């Protein structure tokens, strides 16, 4: 998970373009119970990307939320 | 004072308690199986 997600991090710094490693970064922050950091990338990506069509993202985003409860708003969006 | 009989008790008695039937929590309700489900390759 450590390497895992430091190769998803090199990956974005080569070439930001690539949704897919950024996207697998959170899944490893996931990976490792960093709950509050993989919601921080997240919010972070998504306010840069409000126009992505990242459904996966969004899932993500949503679960997150509905765990945190008070969020439910974003979740439903 | 001779007059009509009528007797007020306003009613604000509490209802007894309903004991409604339990939502069952989904699969991903819970922790392991929302970890499980997100780490997905």
């Amino acid at each position: 998970y450590v390497q895992a997600q430091k190769q998803f991090k090199q990956a974005e710094d080569s070439q930001n373009s690539n949704t897919l490693a950024k996207l697998g970064y959170a899944q490893c922050l996931i990976a490792r119970n960093e709950v509050g950091d993989a919601t921080i990338y997240l919010e972070k990506f998504f306010k840069e990307n409000q126009d992505s069509k990242s459904s996966e993202m969004m899932l993500l985003l949503g679960i997150i939320y509905s765990q945190s409860g008070k969020s439910y708003y974003k979740a439903i969006i | 004072r001779q007059d009509y009989i009528a007797k007020v008790r306003y009613q604000n008695d509490l209802p007894a308690p309903p004991c409604p039937p339990k939502l069952l929590k989904y699969e991903i309700e819970k922790e392991a199986p929302q970890k499980e489900f997100l780490k997905d390759s």
